[PDB]
């Protein structure tokens, strides 16, 4: 017996005034302190490739940056100008994410496709990881209706305005 | 907080850039997001946020692209907003920049801008520039209208639009063809080591301006021609803003008395009143020779100016002059005394890693089709540098333009832009240009990381472990080093009959720790004796500094005492003038200097003893011949690379092969194989290595050490254990 | 992060996981120790492969 | 004190640059008072082949530029020049003649006293445990020289460190480390060398 992780299914809204800031002409002079650290970097790539050095100490080094994550927030951006956002394991199924998805659509059995970051296209028929796919600790996917569909959309002049249900957009929070 | 310095980046793409994840998990924002980045002179970019597992903390790494449209330059600070808030754009209107589109036209959308943005829902921005390279040409456009303000994110339903002329580039904005650090390939630490000596002085002068210490003022650069001294030079000054002033001998030499000397003090002037400033002086070889071997007053008076410029940089505050030579004692050594000249890098020839990389680099505009393999090409061009892969790409173009243009017929002012869009170069154009390309650095020595590993060695498990403890003791117990009164040792001799791996050992150390293999063999040795040319033992110690962290192999140090006689013996003895140098130059070694010094002989007998003095090769390992479990191992590494049927009984081979080598298993493998070779080429006009292909080979393969060879060994083993 | 005991319906945070799903078990008992005890078997042992064997035994 | 080493003596004869040899002599004629050291004498005739060799005899270049240097120095300049070899038999007799190296010394093996002198002021570098018994390793190596010596105390001193790095994968070299190294180490000059040395010094009387 193990605790179901909850997805904790949100949708947001951004608020436009969150990316309305100025900044003062001396926000952008580097300090002494700053060089001292920039300078001591430096001097320290240099010792870095100068040192002969055996695979067991360079292991050491490595060993440091590894170990940290198990789990991720992933966020979807839907056409409609709305975040989707849910909670999951490191090691999920990307077949998790649609489903996911399919729960919170207005229209659950209308095709649509998931993009990753990078432009990479992740298909729901492979049962790769969220660690495999390079989705962790967190990640914002595309949201995009299949093509086939999107010609019907279009030639009928129906505007694709809600990709949501009005159960979950009823409770739409800002972002904060 | 949320302000991070700029650094360099290695993602190729140009509308994304890299945090260190803490960073991200401070700043509540996920991987894809979309941010903004605050610059200089109250501008903006709009960019995709990912990370990696190399960046640090503090910094934000971004490419050129980026950093021109923020007017920022590495090691500036930045700002980071994220914002969510971006819609989808429905119509941008982007346009060329003039300085890029000349002399082709066409359709610029289907080429460039179409598949640019096809499916990359890329942030854009009003008045960005970004770079679409293709059709062996790199153009760069600027946005001029976007239908949401300031910036969108574009999308498959947006409108992209291009009418008009072509736009005139702003004269404060620098084109993405100027030469910078992502133009590099190869040579990346000598790059790195430049950085520390340049930037310090010319960003942060003052560490120097109060303190009575003056700055290092002058660093050259010295290797082969054709290695990137100039590129990088430039690149320095592009990257961190200084003025670039151009010297070379022959623009001075060529110049009459007064002349030479006004133009070269001219270009100390302007480096002065435009600072910060660099200077580089190019061939200085040319300009400043050695004294003894000119008697001209302009190449003598040239000289006499240059020193006394060079001096004057006290005055002349940031400030600094790089030079390039072919090598460090072709130019007049008053340049080399503290000041001026004291510091210099050793720039080398690029390795098989770094040949990849310059060829990539040069390929960014070309259309390589499906069957091209770089790293293929990169491993066959040895003893190519920079200036000869550049000519490998370009002829390889111009053979695919040839045979392709002869058939579209195109004969106007202008090129198309899809017949270019629709050229591909194939590998049969690389591998003509190949046949037709000549290396220009094939004689000169190179020095690279090699590809033997520990997993290719069999046997040896004590030797394998003595080596590595040799390598990090002297650094992760310093205290009992010191408490003791020991001196850590620098080098190791390795002994015994041929063939059981001397040198796999000296480079797989060098593998695993990464570091050059400078393979010093019997006829170098010999040359330098018969000819009188000792002298070059000094470069050869020399390289191994500069080539650190390195290992220093001198294989066959009996060469020049069996060329003397060895069972015979003429007039000579054990000591010669090789080896004299050679030891004379190790008693300057010190053990900080990152250099491992490996020695092989296959006489121990009749090599100079002086070697194993203290100071020397103090370590001292015998290599016995393999026993039966080393030799099954053997066996399997030298038959790692090829097919083996399973009836190939390798432990029975083994059990047979007692007085055998390591070289002579070897043999029985290559037999094995060019049987099983000859077998399917008769079949054609046997897929794998059978056991009656090895059974075969045994009838030629034989032991190259004879049981009487061993005791000799065994003798001088047991003299010195 | 939040979870969901199939036991009782609770709202977890990744730190009570275990406890609310081992005191519901536990109190399971006095509706059918039979159960009870086999959700403990499976829930509070870490180790599943002795789990297997003990269960087979 | 001017060391003119092995190797300095076989680059002069090697290039054929005796010439060099007036420039080391006014170097102890200007650095006066000064003792003009010229060590492995031999140097050349063993890379004439030693043993065998070519059917010359002992004299070469460069000792007979040091001859003639010697022959115009003046005891009036507070130079005294030593010489080292440790193949006499092979050595140029001019040397020793009057006004060149005239007197000669012969340098034993260290004896039982002596060597247990060289253990102790080698280990002045190092922590040793107070159960080292010096005087019994000295008893072992009666045929040892003072180099060998060196080596057996370096050895112990390896085995000392090798064992305290390893013990945290030794605050001192203890006994075992020393009768460990005796496994080991050996004697340079053999008892052939030995009778050949002594028998050419009592020839010398
Ligand atoms: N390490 C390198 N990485 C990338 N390109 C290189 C490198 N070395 C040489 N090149 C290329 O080869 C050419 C070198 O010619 P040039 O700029 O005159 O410099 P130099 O003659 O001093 O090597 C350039 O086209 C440069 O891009
Ligand atoms: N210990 C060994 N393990 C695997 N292969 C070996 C070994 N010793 C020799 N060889 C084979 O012999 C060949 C020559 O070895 P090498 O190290 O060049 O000999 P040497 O040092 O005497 O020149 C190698 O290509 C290798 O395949």
């Amino acid at each position: 017996v193990r605790a179901k992780l909850d997805r904790q299914r949100r949708v947001f809204q951004p608020s436009p005034l969150a990316s309305q800031f100025e900044l003062p002409g001396d926000f952008f002079n580097l300090t002494a302190e700053e060089i001292k650290r920039e300078q001591r970097l430096r001097s320290e790539a240099v010792e870095r490739l100068s040192v002969l050095r055996t695979k067991a100490m360079r292991e050491k080094e490595e060993q440091r940056g590894l170990r940290k994550y198990n789990y991720t927030l992933l966020r979807v951006r839907l056409p409609d100008g709305c975040l989707l956002q849910g909670t999951f394991y490191a090691r999920e199924r990307l077949g998790a994410v649609y489903g996911f998805v399919r729960e919170a659509l207005q229209s659950d059995w209308l095709p649509f496709e998931l993009l990753a970051s990078g432009g990479q296209k992740l298909s729901e028929d492979e049962n790769l990881a969220l660690n495999e796919c390079g989705l962790v600790p967190s990640a914002l996917l595309t949201f995009s209706w299949d093509m086939a569909v999107l010609e019907d959309i279009k030639a009928a002049g129906a505007e694709p305005d809600s990709i949501l249900k009005p159960e979950l957009l009823s409770a739409i929070e800002k972002l904060l | 907080p949320n302000r991070l310095i700029v650094d360099e980046a290695i993602n190729e793409d140009n509308s994304v850039v890299s945090l260190s994840q803490p960073k991200m998990d401070e700043l509540q924002l996920f991987r894809g997001d979309t941010v903004l980045l605050k610059g200089k002179k109250r501008r903006e970019a709009v960019c995709i946020v990912l990370s990696d597992d190399t960046c640090s903390d503090e910094k934000i790494r971004m490419n050129r692209v980026v950093r021109n449209n923020l007017r920022v330059r590495l090691g500036d600070v930045i700002s980071i907003q994220p914002c969510p808030d971006v819609k989808y754009g429905k119509r941008i209107h982007v346009l060329p920049i003039d300085d890029t589109v000349e002399g082709i036209t066409g359709n610029l959308f289907e080429v460039y801008l179409k598949p640019y943005f096809l499916e990359a829902y890329r942030p854009i921005r009003k008045g960005d520039i970004f770079l679409v390279r293709g059709g062996m040409r790199a153009v760069e456009f600027k946005v001029v209208e976007t239908d949401p303000s300031p910036y969108c994110i574009v999308a498959p339903d947006t409108v992209i639009h291009c009418e008009g002329e072509p736009i005139k580039r702003e004269d404060e904005e620098e084109s993405l063809n100027e030469v910078g650090y992502d133009d590099i390939g190869g040579c990346r630490k000598q790059l790195a080591q430049i950085k520390e000596m340049v930037e310090l002085p010319l960003r942060h002068p003052a560490l120097f301006k109060a303190i009575g210490v003056k700055p290092p003022r002058g660093i050259l650069l010295y290797g082969p021609p054709g290695t990137g001294k100039t590129l990088i030079a430039r690149a320095v000054a592009n990257e961190t803003g200084a003025f670039f002033f151009l010297i070379n001998g022959p623009e001075i030499m060529s110049k009459l008395a007064g002349e030479s000397e006004s133009n070269l003090r001219k270009a100390f002037e302007e480096a002065e009143k435009n600072a910060p400033a660099i200077i580089f002086i190019d061939e200085l070889d040319a300009i400043a020779p050695k004294r003894e071997k000119t008697h001209g007053e302009v190449e003598r008076r040239i000289v006499s100016q240059l020193l006394t410029l060079m001096d004057g940089l006290k005055q002349r505050a940031h400030v600094i002059v790089m030079a390039a030579t072919n090598r460090p004692n072709s130019i007049d050594p008053a340049l080399r005394r503290f000041g001026r000249f004291d510091r210099e890098v050793d720039i080398g020839i690029p390795d098989a890693t770094g040949r990849l990389e310059i060829l990539q680099i040069h390929t960014k505009n070309m259309k390589l089709a499906d069957d091209v393999d770089l790293e293929q090409v990169a491993n066959e061009t040895h003893g190519h540098v920079g200036a000869d892969l550049a000519a490998l790409c370009s002829e390889a173009a111009l053979q695919a333009i040839r045979k392709k243009m002869d058939l579209i017929d195109l004969e106007d002012e202008t090129i198309d832009a899809e017949v270019m869009n629709s050229l591909a170069v194939t590998m049969d154009d690389f591998r003509w240009a190949l046949s037709q390309s000549n290396p220009s650095a094939l004689r000169e020595t190179v020095v690279e990381v090699p590809q033997v590993t520990w997993e290719d060695i069999g046997g040896l498990e004590d030797v394998k472990r003595e080596l590595q403890e040799l390598v990090q003791y002297p650094v992760e117990h310093p205290d009992k080093f010191l408490k003791f009164g020991m001196t850590p040792s620098k080098g190791v001799l390795f002994y015994g009959p041929p063939g059981c791996g001397k040198t796999l050992l000296a480079k797989a150390i060098a593998n695993e720790c990464q570091a050059n293999f400078i393979s010093i063999k019997g006829p170098e040795l010999l040359t330098m004796w018969f000819g009188e040319s000792e002298a070059n033992v000094r470069e050869i110690f020399d390289k191994a500094r500069q080539a650190a962290p390195c290992v220093l192999f001198f294989d066959e140090l009996d060469s020049i005492a069996k060329a003397r006689g060895g069972n015979i013996g003429d007039g000579g003895g054990a000591a010669d003038r090789v080896i004299n140098q050679i030891l004379t130059e190790m008693d300057g070694m010190s053990t900080k200097k990152n250099v491992f010094i490996i020695g092989a002989t296959n006489r121990p007998d009749i090599i100079d003893p002086a070697i194993l003095r203290p100071g020397r090769l103090d370590q001292l390992i015998y290599i016995p011949l393999p026993d039966e479990k080393s030799r099954v191992a053997i066996l399997k590494a030298n038959l790692r690379k090829s097919p083996v049927a399973k009836d190939v009984d390798l432990e029975f081979l083994a059990k047979m092969t007692n007085g055998f080598s390591g070289a002579d298993l070897t043999e029985i493998c290559q037999r094995a194989c060019k049987l099983a070779i000859r077998e399917s080429i008769e079949s054609e006009i046997v897929p794998e290595i059978r056991r009656d292909h090895f059974e075969e080979a045994m009838r030629f393969a034989r032991r190259s050490v004879s049981d009487n060879d061993i005791r000799k060994y065994e003798m001088f083993a047991q003299t010195l254990q | 992060v939040y979870f969901t005991c199939p036991l009782t319906g609770a709202t977890l945070r990744k730190d009570q996981r275990d406890a609310c799903i081992k005191e519901a078990i536990l109190l399971h008992f006095s509706t059918d120790p039979v159960a009870a005890s086999i959700m403990k078997i499976y829930t509070f042992n870490k180790d599943q492969d002795r789990v297997k064997l003990g269960v087979d035994t």
